[PDB]
RNA sequence: ACAGGUUUGGUCCUGGCCUUUCUAUUAAUUCUUAAUAAAAUUACACAUGCAAGUAUCCGCGCCCCGGUGAGAAUGCCCUCCAGAUCUUAAAGAUCAAAAGGAGCAGGUAUCAAGCACACCUAUAACGGUAGCUCAUAACGCCUUGCUCAACCACACCCCCACGGGAAACAGCAGUGAUAAAAAUUAAGCCAUGAACGAAAGUUUGACUAAGUUAUAUUAAUUAGAGUUGGUAAAUCUCGUGCCAGCCACCGCGGUCAUACGAUUAACCCAAAUUAAUAGAUCCACGGCGUAAAGAGUGUUUAAGAAAAAAAAUCACAAU
RNA sequence: CCUAUAUUCAAUUACACAACCAUGCAAGAAGAGACAAGUCGUAACAAGGUAAGCAUACUGGAAAGUGUGCUUGGAUUACC
């Protein structure tokens, strides 16, 4: 787009390139940050940039931002078990915040790979049906098998009218 | 129009197509109620063959009879289409030639 | 351990709107929703009813809510779990000291 | 589902109560319900015709309550059998009548509901079960001087094999399954038949409510 | 859709082309239409012979045995196909049909011999 | 393990924060020292003017 | 959109309409055979035929399949599942009502207030609080099936179905009325799905094999339709002369027509060619001094940005 | 109630009941457009011959005229 300070962050590619996936126990991320002082430049840049990337890959996690109540910027992760994860961000940078969050509460590369390997199993290559869920519609189009009657007409010996005609006489 | 205003108003959607004199039907079956002559607009002068019919929907509207020469009288069943005549204001219907009582144009013999 | 709720909001955070109801708090949770056209995240508000047995929530509190295993009524399905930030009286979780906005009421560099 | 504008339908629930009351008040008594026209083999109540394979038996035999109306205590402890059992099964199969409730609406008293103890093929059941297919025209009664002689049954063990070979592909599946883990045993795998025992079609079923445990 | 009852059945759904059948071996509810909603697809069945001349049939044996242990009923042609595959014992209907075919060949050769002299 | 690591990280950052805040307090004391010596000058001049 | 035609003596800019592309119906002209897919006017009323049977009686199924889109902004996706069915000793598997919600969801704010839509007590009764929703669209009005391995709703109507109108094809075929809309009142369970029976086996207007239809793609046994002023490929000769008439927009008709009617010739499609109506697509991440737009002014609620650092207050006619 | 079961009742009662609307017709009234015969003036475009226009008030067959504030979307041609 054109409107906005950074039009790039409002694109599907930017939202998809941010790889931060929370665990199933993660429910709430409450970020508290200030709008003044040189200490909180990293927290402000984190709120400006990385919140959309985290939100895109965690749609069910509620993220709430708060401004100018606590003098120290921090994050509070509310889990399913009730444990509150307190993350102090005073001089951390924008990339350091993301790396710290992924370290403390996130999903490993192998964990993501096993989920996607399970997901690709649902679509099965040998199944038949519509093009949305299956690769083949009718089994005629397979090379070695009988062609589709709407493309190559079948011989008179395989048509049902000739079989009825021969039985009639 | 700031981003907040665009989000508040939503994306623009194209309005639905307004129905024409035929109320969305390609053709309408009618009975001729008065055959007469109407004049064109200012830039060009003629004497067009116009008719007044009763459409199957119960609406009474004016139509135009294309072609040179016709034999249409009272209580005659014809079919009209959404042909708009540019020279005649308010006439948005044209009688289909080659119908029950409005047949094809005859050649001068 | 048969204690489950049918609502998706297992745990939510919101601001207290009104406390006119007796032992019942009216909270507003703000979530981030993506606009399919602008591709931008906007704050969508939703009102929730919560049970405050002790009646301590005032107007302006940041409140955590846990999904109630059984709904007491057809509109109350949550309970007040903890108050995160009391209005006007904020305690910094990282330092444990009272703060007034961006200013420290009690400096942590003076233990005694 | 659940909307804000859901109308509180009352006639739909009133009809449930009306039909519930009419089901019990106008309950068709089993006498006229199971009444039978012996000329057309046409049920006057339901409107169904009898199967053609049951045409001889209706005119040539009798039902349970048709023979039970001539007993003093409505057949307490008596043995009753079926002619179909007499034909198909050479082993004694009988019903020990423990209680009978005949209908009072029948003006010949040949209809009712009876319970008892079932002993099929000599195997005795230690539980009380309801007697099925009472209206069938196949029942026969045994006399008192044959009550003891009919019970004479010899207990012969079955010769059914307890294990069978697996189908070819399925058997090869296990032979490949254990070989991958490294089981060098070449023992022939069997399929058990201990729990595969099933009752024949002539075995009647219980008509009591099943208790969910 | 909502049903009052019914049972899970592994059957064949005729999804194909005119004068060119093709069955999908699928596990579906008993009260649903033949080509309607199903639970999980298992395999394919090709009624016509191909260029090489084999009748090609697919079985997803693992899911089939899983569902059958779960309580899936079976249809008669599915039983014939499974018996031919070797996963299940041969259906007696095939055996009696083979014996009937044997008797038809015997009577055919008898009549052919008697009609020639 | 991760949550103990987070607790240790937070305590470390709190220690650096206290170290910074003490220096900030010293600088604030210097600011008080300058403002007091100024307000002594402007306060006395107004008193002399009004006297 | 790779655009083009079109405002003006003329140029630039702004701005609307139309053309160029694809699909579906009806109408006109023409038409030869096959294959495949689909058969689409009606929730107006139906003559007649068939469509639920199975079985040693009991019983089991009997809008299940199939048909339709009237109502509902209905609904899409997601948790919990009562209950029903298959087999078991339990447990498991399918359908899954009711209750909801993280989220999404037609137009209309000239629909801005709705009018009882809320909470605690301990018991399932008394009472006390003054509440609840809503401009992030509540409460209202209108329209419509749909986000499709599918899903939702209906079965003559009274939303229901005790009862009242009253004798029911929104099953397969067919008949009246209506409409621009036009399939056989035909054969079978051989193969699938369903129902029954332990079973050989029976039924199934579902389904299969067919009959009819240029509604559409392919092969060919077939050649007709449209157009020839610009957009936009292509006209020679006659007749009329602002008359007859033609056009999607500009527009053409002068005893002066490559635009009207006919002939020749030519161009593009092709068993199809045009006309009409519907669609897909098409408005603004663009502007607001002169073309439509900065609302007569200030403060404030809700809401939003505080992204690096600074400041506040002085002659003169505020009120 | 020496084996165990049968029957019954679920119908009424008090009030507004076409108000509110939707679709056509209607004695009639008014408006807008196209304005193929026209009649009456010349309001605006040139300091359009009284400079135009805005708000408002009054008056007049009519375009319009005038009063009070406001604008240049008019000039005062510029050592005058
Ligand atoms: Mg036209
Ligand atoms: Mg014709
Ligand atoms: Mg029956
Ligand atoms: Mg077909
Ligand atoms: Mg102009
Ligand atoms: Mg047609
Ligand atoms: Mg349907
Ligand atoms: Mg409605
Ligand atoms: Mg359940
Ligand atoms: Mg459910
Ligand atoms: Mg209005
Ligand atoms: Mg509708
Ligand atoms: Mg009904
Ligand atoms: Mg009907
Ligand atoms: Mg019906
Ligand atoms: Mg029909
Ligand atoms: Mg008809
Ligand atoms: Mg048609
Ligand atoms: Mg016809
Ligand atoms: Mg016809
Ligand atoms: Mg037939
Ligand atoms: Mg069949
Ligand atoms: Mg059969
Ligand atoms: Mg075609
Ligand atoms: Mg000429
Ligand atoms: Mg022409
Ligand atoms: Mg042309
Ligand atoms: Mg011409
Ligand atoms: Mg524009
Ligand atoms: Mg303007
Ligand atoms: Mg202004
Ligand atoms: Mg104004
Ligand atoms: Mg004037
Ligand atoms: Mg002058
Ligand atoms: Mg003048
Ligand atoms: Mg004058
Ligand atoms: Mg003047
Ligand atoms: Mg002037
Ligand atoms: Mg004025
Ligand atoms: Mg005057
Ligand atoms: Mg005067
Ligand atoms: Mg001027
Ligand atoms: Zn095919």
């Amino acid at each position: 787009p054109m409107k906005g300070r950074f039009p790039i962050r409002r694109t599907l590619q930017y939202l998809g390139q941010g790889d931060v996936v929370f665990k199933d126990s993660v429910k709430v991320m409450t970020v508290n940050y200030n709008t003044h002082g040189e200490l909180g430049e990293g927290a402000r840049k984190f709120v400006f940039f990385n919140i959309p990337q985290i939100q895109y890959k965690n749609p069910w996690v509620q993220i709430t931002m708060f401004k100018n109540m606590t003098p120290s910027p921090f994050l509070r992760f509310y889990l399913d078990s009730g444990e509150q994860v307190l993350v102090d961000v005073e001089s951390k940078s924008n990339k350091e915040i993301v790396e710290h969050i992924r370290k403390i509460l996130g999903k490993n590369e192998e964990t993501l790979e096993k989920e996607e390997q399970e997901k690709k199993q649902l679509s099965h290559p040998a199944h038949f049906g519509p093009r949305k869920y299956c690769l083949r519609e009718c089994m005629c189009e397979v090379e070695g098998q009988v062609p589709c009657p709407g493309l190559v007409p079948l011989p008179k010996e395989m048509t049902g009218k000739y079989k009825a005609a021969l039985k009639a006489t | 129009a700031t981003l907040n205003q665009m989000h508040r108003l939503g994306p623009p959607k194209h309005p639905p197509g307004k129905m024409g004199p035929t109320a969305g039907r390609p053709q309408l079956k009618g009975v001729v109620l008065r055959t007469f002559i109407r004049k064109p607009k200012k830039p060009n002068s003629a004497n067009r063959k116009c008719c007044r019919v009763r459409l199957s929907t119960g609406r009474e509207a004016v139509c135009f009879i294309p072609g040179e020469g016709h034999s249409l009288q009272e209580h005659h069943v014809v079919l009209v289409q959404g042909g708009r005549t540019q020279d005649l204001p308010g006439v948005k219907l044209t009688v289909v030639r080659g119908k029950y009582d409005c047949g094809h144009v005859q050649k001068k013999k | 351990s048969i204690a489950r709720s049918s609502v998706h909001a297992k745990w939510v955070v919101g601001k207290v709107i009104g406390t006119a109801m007796q032992k019942t708090a009216k909270v507003r949770v703000t979530r981030l929703v993506l606009d399919p056209y602008l591709l931008k995240y906007f704050n969508k508000r939703k009102t929730y009813f919560a049970h405050d047995a002790l009646q301590q929530c005032t107007v302006g509190d940041i409140v955590l809510l846990k999904a109630l295993p059984v709904p007491r009524t057809k509109h109350v399905k949550h309970e007040l779990a903890e108050i995160i930030f009391k209005v006007g009286q904020v305690i910094d979780p990282v330092t444990g000291k009272p703060c007034a906005g961006t200013t420290y009421l009690e400096s942590p560099i003076s233990p005694e | 589902m659940a909307r804000k504008k859901v109308r509180p339908r009352l006639i739909a629930e009133l009809a449930r109560r009306v039909r519930a009351l009419r089901e019990q008040r106008e309950r068709p008594r089993d006498s006229q319900r199971y009444a039978l026209d012996y000329e057309t083999m046409m049920r006057p109540h339901s409107g169904n015709r009898l199967p053609m394979r049951a045409w001889a038996d209706v005119r040539h035999e009798s039902r349970l309550l048709q023979l039970l109306n001539r007993l003093p205590l409505f057949g307490l402890g008596r043995l009753v059998t079926r002619k179909s059992w007499l034909w198909q099964h050479d082993e004694p199969c009988y019903w020990r009548l423990t209680r009978v409730r005949p209908d009072y609406a029948a003006e010949n008293l040949d209809h009712g509901k009876a319970w008892g103890i079932l002993t099929f093929k000599g195997k005795t059941e230690s539980e009380a079960r309801e007697i099925e297919q009472v209206m069938y025209h196949d029942w026969r009664l045994v006399p008192k001087h044959e009550e003891e002689a009919f019970t004479a049954f010899t207990l012969v063990p079955e010769d059914t094999p307890l294990s069978v070979p697996y189908p070819p592909l399925l058997r090869a599946m296990i032979l490949a399954q254990r070989q991958k883990y490294g089981d060098t045993s070449t023992e022939e795998p069997m399929l058990n038949l201990e729990r595969a025992r099933i009752d024949p079609w002539d075995y009647p079923a219980k008509l009591e409510a099943k208790t969910k445990t | 859709r909502a049903y009052r009852g019914g049972h899970l059945t592994i059957r064949l759904a005729l999804g194909g082309c005119t004068n060119r059948p093709f069955y999908r071996i699928v596990a579906a509810h008993s009260k649903c239409p033949r080509d309607g909603r199903f639970v999980e697809q298992l395999g394919s069945y090709d009624p016509l012979p191909n260029s090489h001349g084999e009748k090609l049939v697919a079985l997803n044996f693992d899911r089939i045995r899983h569902w059958i242990g779960c309580g899936a009923h079976l249809s008669k042609p599915v039983e014939k196909l499974l018996g031919l595959s070797g996963f299940y014992p041969l259906h007696p209907m095939m055996i009696t049909n083979a014996e009937r075919l044997r008797r038809k060949r015997a009577r055919e050769v008898l009549l052919a011999s008697q009609k020639t002299d | 393990e991760l949550m103990a690591w987070n607790q240790a990280e937070n305590q470390r950052l709190h220690e650096l924060r206290l170290a910074r805040l003490r220096q900030e307090a010293l600088e604030q004391e210097r600011r008080q020292a300058e403002e007091a010596v100024l307000q002594a000058r402007e306060a006395q001049a107004w008193a002399q003017l009004k006297e």
